């Protein structure tokens, strides 16, 4: 996560608010001063130094973590960005449109913007390239794994923060006293933009015994809950048949149409797109719009604020309308009891914010504040006619103190307990702390209980016994968190392999079409999803698609979901193929691959290096998260459950499951445990609270935490 | 071309030589709506290409309505030259192709004669009946090139990593904060361009300055201190010492804070 | 190869007849087939006008009728500000598509307002069949969905905001059938027909 | 119920009386399109639902690996191999009758004995 | 300070539970 944040996310944050334009009006009392000046400061490429420290007397030298721990320094490195100053001027002729030109003062020029704390053993740290003898020379323990920050000489670990996944439609049954029976909400969030969270709630009024059960949705920046038909007509879908086609995908599902009948009756008197937009414009919360501009205000709200995770550009009203219809369809499916309400505790519906995303959002806030200060100083200099000093414009202490304060104290802002002092009682205690996850807690769910989806991702018995029981979780041994990839290549690939776009999709002519979702965004439909899923799986198993990408085919409700976002917890699994030579399902990994692995391992203690990525690229293993785990069948043991079927009475009773359609096999079942639970001898012979007590108490033992 | 609509003055006869009505006689041309892959759409939509040259041949075999493209060899050799045109819609309804062209601007019952209409020369180029997609043939020798290209679409990374400065860390801080290096840039040097100007005004005598003030008051009755001073190039103390004697300032009117001629001298 | 089929050559359009002319795509959203050469009261008028406050913009028939009748009658400021930088292409689309395409016939029988569709306007290539069987290739740039407006006498917002009020009870099932029976808030076509038959009586 | 829509404006039709024949005609509230009603039923409200229990059955339902397999008797193919699932309609009080899908003919045959 | 995982119950400290339900 830290390497992703340093290598890619920093430039993305810089390029999001790169250009800072200041326009100076002529303010001309006489026509002799009819010139308007346009000053632009633009941030370019960002540079990072090796970790280093500047002392009192101004000398800057390389800082190593041993010195930074001893001298109570911060193991940080400098950030430098390229700034090009643009000066545009134009003749201020009233009525005539201004055409600016450069005065050739395009000065450019690395400028120091702050110190980013460097997590140890990351790509920027000195200890990444260090050998064992180099680590001994630097008085660093070779057993030390890194993974932490040094802030003021304290080893700070960033606890992974668990949050609900974004861009997922979740339908919730409200309480009996509430007039709203069901609520379908989506926490619509975007990654390549302002990172603002806009929640669209589609709500179904009236209880089951009631008759006037209408559906009203909570658009952002709107004081009232607009009926869904008015929103559909405001999106350009006037007739009732097209609206019901967008919502109900089966013409024979008359019960869904019967529940939609009060909704179309409610917004019956609005029959035009402009009337619907002006109706939305009446309820605008800004309250500064004149009589005639409410149409454009409603269009602007529907474009830049209504479901921003799909698009922010114009001309995408059809996709937003189809997604709104999909939300209403899911809401009515739960309302008709065809599907249960969404499980809040499903671990596939969760994301874990590691050091990467946490430092990313913190640096986004700090850099927005820094750009605001740059513009404020620049406006002061151009208004009060003082000379512009480049060094006073960028206050590097802003970014430096923000990162240092949010890492030294756990308060993630300007959420507590994000950064904790790293445990150093034993080695296993440090390992357990570096894989610890935290779930902030006031909802109606049950997050403290161990869920089914927690299999192989978090430890079944490793949690504190106090008030943090179940809220604080520890990763299993093989579990990994995805760092996130760009969904644009996958979306481009899908549209060139038969995915019909959502603009020219009609559900009644394509009743068997499978909806295609990429990162929670409905991008279109596919007529033949089976061979598409086969193509996608063959690309991922050969490494063409990044192995962290999770692709889920839900055959029952005809959905193909692809997730490329960060924060997904996955685990490796063996691949079980058809294997027509043996006539039965078998693991793709064979004894030759195992021999290559042991040959590489014993060479490390001259043949080709056969690494874990060699298994990953040859399709022998695969990365499965909790969403994809819902659509696969896993065998616990290869040699016991793959081949088709006197027993030792001392052995435990095993079931063969009487089913040979396996798609995956567990690598080893002992890998469902975390660091502290893997110390326990025979944990399967113990009562589970005793395993939890030992996992808590293994961190309080005495050993040799580090050799240095 | 900004223009005003709802014109009951028949101004379109005088401001538009071309007729504003839609031309409809080309609407019977048959148009096939064809969807292209990335490489072919890249080489068929760029404006520097497409000089009327032949791009291939179309073979339509009536046995199974199989429509094939037979591209010429002049463009490339990595791309295929036989493409299977699949018809996703044999009959397409209510889809037309219309053009947009700039005009010749040179030479209840309630109505408002202003609707803000932007008129443009428009014409139906043709009618769409066949929605097509272009898939390369499976048996083409260059089809594996397309498979490799589509695999390379998701394989390569368009973003490079952050650049790490490899020089000594103090050399990078030679320019930062504490620095002997003064800024040689001329960016936002408002003080440099403002302190270089010096307006210096001699004490040329009383009769000549009052004659000049009377000439300027004959030119315009109301004068500001800055405007009169830049018109006469005189110090503010001496200019005020003449202006209080020969004129007066307005404190309350619409022309307040302006020195205007005394009403004894206003009639002269 | 045997000539048992037809072999039609394909050529691109010249670029001399591409400059300062854009070939968009027109798409009517209607269940029934719409043919502007037959179903439309000629002359037609496809302009880029304001769609705000329809049912109150008189059609070209009444415009020329009013033209005939009026011819017969005659015969401290803020020095600096922050500019939010934005991409030029989306600004050009917002400025161009601020007013939608509006296609009206002569009597206003068919008034279609076109909405810009940004989905797959860049992957579309038009193949225009020539008279000699040849194919000319035209790159499509924009796709517009056209929806019919005021075909059934829609009603304004003031009555609508009256109707969403819960002070009014159940909205009657045939309220605007009854309103058309009364003669309030009719279509543009009916209003133009009324004015034309009133003028024709003199 | 078989909801009907207008063939001119694609808005939904509503029932209306007439007196010259005393029959059932569905009326378009938008553009007054009228046709005969094919059935006198205008509104049905089911309190017990039997649709949606066999939902999701597709041409490749057998490609799902998570679905259990059985050796039961298909009474259209006499094929032993088939997949099965419970009632997909997720009401809390539905029965646990199994729905079997033959992978050779895609017939939906159940394990119910009250119906059979 | 201290950092111990052995959970010691804070006695006489029901005010956390009193403040959880301040209205009836
Ligand atoms: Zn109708
Ligand atoms: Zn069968």
């Amino acid at each position: 996560s830290f390497n992703q944040f340093v290598d890619y996310t920093l430039q993305d944050i810089i390029c999001e608010d790169s250009t800072l334009i200041l326009e100076q009006l002529a303010q001309h009392t006489t026509e002799s001063d009819n010139i308007s000046r346009k000053y632009e400061i633009s941030f370019g490429k960002i540079y990072v130094t090796k970790p280093m420290v500047n002392e009192s007397d101004g000398v800057t030298h390389a800082l190593y973590p041993q010195e930074a721990r001893l001298r109570n320094l911060t193991y940080s490195s400098g950030l430098f960005v390229d700034v090009k100053k643009r000066t545009y001027e134009a003749i201020d002729v009233p009525g005539r449109e201004l055409k600016y030109e450069l005065i050739a003062e395009e000065s450019e020029g690395k400028v120091f913007i702050g110190r980013l704390p460097i997590m140890l053993r990351s790509k920027n740290c000195y200890l990444s390239e260090a050998t064992e003898s180099d680590l001994y020379k630097l008085k660093e323990c070779p057993f030390d794994m890194g993974g932490y920050f040094i802030i003021n000489g304290s080893e700070k670990v960033l606890i992974a923060q668990e949050r609900s996944a974004g861009n997922i439609v979740q339908v919730f049954k409200k309480a009996a006293p509430s007039p709203i029976s069901h609520v379908a909400e989506i926490r619509s969030a975007l990654e390549k933009g302002s990172r603002f969270i806009s929640t669209l709630q589609v709500k179904l009024y009236g209880r089951e015994g009631s008759s006037a059960r209408t559906i009203k949705a909570t658009l952002p920046y709107i004081k009232q809950d607009i009926p869904i038909v008015i929103i559909f007509r405001a999106l350009g879908i006037i007739p009732d048949g097209e609206i019901l086609e967008h919502i109900c995908y089966d013409v024979n599902d008359w019960q869904m149409l019967e529940m939609l009948k009060p909704c179309v009756e409610d917004g019956f008197v609005i029959q035009d797109r402009e009337t619907a937009l002006d109706f939305i414009g009446r309820r605008g919360t800004a309250l500064g719009i004149k009589k005639e501009k409410r149409i454009q205000y409603a269009k602007d709200i529907l474009q830049k604020e209504f479901l921003p995770h799909i698009t922010q550009l114009e001309g995408f009203e059809s996709r937003k309308a189809f997604f709104l219809g999909y939300m209403i369809n899911r809401l009515l499916l739960c309302a008709l009891d065809r599907k249960d309400q969404d499980d809040r505790d499903h671990f596939g519906k969760k994301r874990l914010d590691l050091a990467g995303p946490l430092l990313a959002q913190l640096f986004k806030t700090l850099f927005k504040k820094l750009t605001k200060d740059i513009f404020r100083y620049m406006q002061r200099t151009v208004e009060e006619a003082h000379d512009f000093n480049m060094k006073l414009a960028i206050n590097a202490k802003t970014i430096t103190s923000g990162l240092k304060y949010a890492l030294a104290t756990g308060n993630w802002g300007e959420r507590a307990g994000v950064s904790q002092v790293l445990n150093r009682y034993t080695y296993s205690s440090t390992l357990s702390h570096l894989r610890r996850t935290n779930t902030p807690i006031g909802k109606l769910a049950k997050p403290r209980q161990l869920h089914n989806t927690h299999w192989g991702l978090v430890c079944p018995a490793e949690t504190p016994e106090g008030q943090a029981c179940g809220l604080v979780k520890n990763l299993s041994l093989m579990s990994c968190i995805s760092v996130g990839t760009d969904p644009m290549p996958i979306i481009t690939f899908l549209s060139e392999w038969g995915m019909e776009p959502l603009e020219d999709y009609v559900p009644h002519q394509s009743p068997d079409a499978t909806r295609v979702f990429v990162n929670g965004v409905w991008h279109g439909v596919h007529r033949n999803p089976a061979r598409l899923m086969e193509t996608l799986r063959t690309l991922r198993r050969k490494g063409d698609i990044n192995p962290e990408v999770s692709m889920i085919r839900d055959i029952r409700e005809k959905e193909l979901k692809i997730f490329t976002d960060a924060g997904r917890v996955y685990r490796p699994l063996f691949i079980v193929e058809d294997d027509e030579s043996l006539g039965h399902k078998e693991l793709k990994v064979r004894k030759g691959h195992i021999a290559k692995l042991m040959a590489t391992e014993y060479q490390d203690i001259d043949v080709e290096e056969y690494t874990w990525s060699s298994l990953l690229n040859e399709g022998l293993v695969e990365y499965i998260d909790a969403e994809e785990e819902e659509s696969i069948l896993i065998a616990m043991q290869p040699e016991d459950l793959e081949p088709a079927e006197d027993v030792d009475p001392a052995k435990r009773i095993r079931v063969s499951h009487h089913a040979t359609t396996f798609t995956h096999c567990e690598i080893h079942p002992s890998m469902i445990l975390g660091v502290a639970a893997s110390i326990i001898p025979f944990p399967d012979h113990n009562q589970s609270p005793r395993n939890t007590y030992q996992s808590a108490m293994g961190k309080q033992a005495m050993g040799v935490f580090l050799t240095n | 071309e900004v223009f005003d609509g709802n014109d009951i003055e028949n101004n379109e006869t005088k401001v538009y030589e071309e007729s504003l009505d839609l031309d409809l006689e080309r609407s019977n041309r048959q148009v096939w709506l064809v969807r292209l892959p990335m490489f072919l759409a890249e080489k068929w939509r760029d404006r520097n290409n497409l000089h009327g040259q032949e791009l291939g041949k179309i073979r339509i075999n009536k046995d199974g309505s199989k429509i094939t493209l037979l591209l010429n060899e002049n463009d490339n050799d990595s791309i295929p030259h036989e493409y299977d045109l699949e018809l996703t819609k044999k009959v397409v309804e209510n889809e037309y192709v219309f053009t947009e062209q700039n005009l010749k601007k040179y030479q209840r019952d309630r109505y408002i004669p202003y609707v803000k209409t932007i008129p443009k020369k428009t014409a139906i180029v043709g009618t769409v009946c066949h929605e097509c997609q272009v898939m390369p043939s499976m048996n083409d020798p260059n089809y594996h090139k397309i498979v490799e290209q589509r695999r390379n679409i998701v394989k390569l990374n368009n973003k490079e990593r952050i650049t790490t400065l490899d020089e000594t860390v103090g050399v990078t801080m030679s320019h930062t904060g504490m620095s002997m290096r003064s800024d040689n840039s001329n960016f936002l040097k408002v003080g440099r361009e403002k302190a270089k100007s010096n307006i210096k005004s001699i004490r040329m005598p009383k009769k000549e300055i009052l004659d000049y003030l009377f000439k300027l008051f004959d030119e315009y009755d109301y004068w500001s201190l800055k405007g009169l001073k830049e018109r006469t190039r005189q110090p503010e103390a001496h200019l005020k010492e003449c202006l209080d004697k020969v004129a007066t300032l307005v404190k309350k009117g619409p022309y307040a804070f302006k020195y205007t001629l005394r009403p004894e001298y206003k009639k002269l | 190869d045997p000539n048992e089929y037809n072999e039609f050559p394909l050529r691109a359009i010249p670029k001399e007849d591409l400059e300062n002319m854009r070939t968009h795509l027109l798409k009517f959203q209607s269940k029934k087939k719409i043919n502007p050469v037959t179903d439309f009261h000629l002359p037609v008028r496809l302009h880029r006008k304001d769609t705000r406050n329809l049912q109150f913009q008189l059609t070209r028939a009444e415009i020329v009728q009013r033209q005939k009748e009026i011819s017969e009658y005659k015969k401290l400021r803020r020095k600096t500000r922050q500019l939010k930088v934005l991409d030029e292409n989306a600004k050009k689309l917002r400025f161009e598509e601020f007013y939608p395409w509006v296609m009206e016939d002569f009597d206003g029988y068919n008034t279609w307002v076109g909405s810009y569709e940004a989905g797959n306007s860049d992957s579309y290539v038009l193949l225009s069949v020539e008279d000699d069987g040849s194919f000319t290739m035209i790159p499509a740039d924009k796709v517009y969905k056209f929806t019919a407006r005021n075909k059934y006498a829609t009603l304004t917002i003031d009555e609508a905001e009256k109707r969403m009020d819960k002070k009014s009870g159940e909205v009657p099932r045939w309220l605007m059938k009854h309103l058309d029976n009364i003669g309030t808030t009719t279509t543009r076509y009916d209003r133009t027909r009324r004015k034309l038959k009133a003028v024709a009586d003199q | 119920t078989t909801f009907r829509f207008c063939r001119d404006c694609n808005n939904m039709l509503y029932p209306r009386e007439d007196k010259e024949n005393n029959r059932l005609l569905f009326e378009c509230r938008t553009c007054s399109y009228v046709e005969e009603a094919g059935s006198p039923l205008v509104y049905r409200h089911e309190l017990i639902t039997n649709i949606g229990e066999t939902a999701g059955v597709v041409q490749d339902i057998g490609s799902d690996p998570t679905l259990p397999r059985s050796d039961r008797e298909c009474p259209k193919c006499h094929s032993r191999e088939n997949v099965f699932f419970q009632s997909q309609q997720r009401r809390k009080d539905t029965s646990m009758v199994l729905f079997f899908v033959c992978l050779s003919c895609s017939h939906i045959f159940t394990s119910d004995q009250k119906n059979k | 300070n201290e950092n111990f995982e052995d959970f010691d119950v804070e006695h006489f400290s029901d005010e956390e539970t009193y403040e959880e339900k301040p209205q009836f």
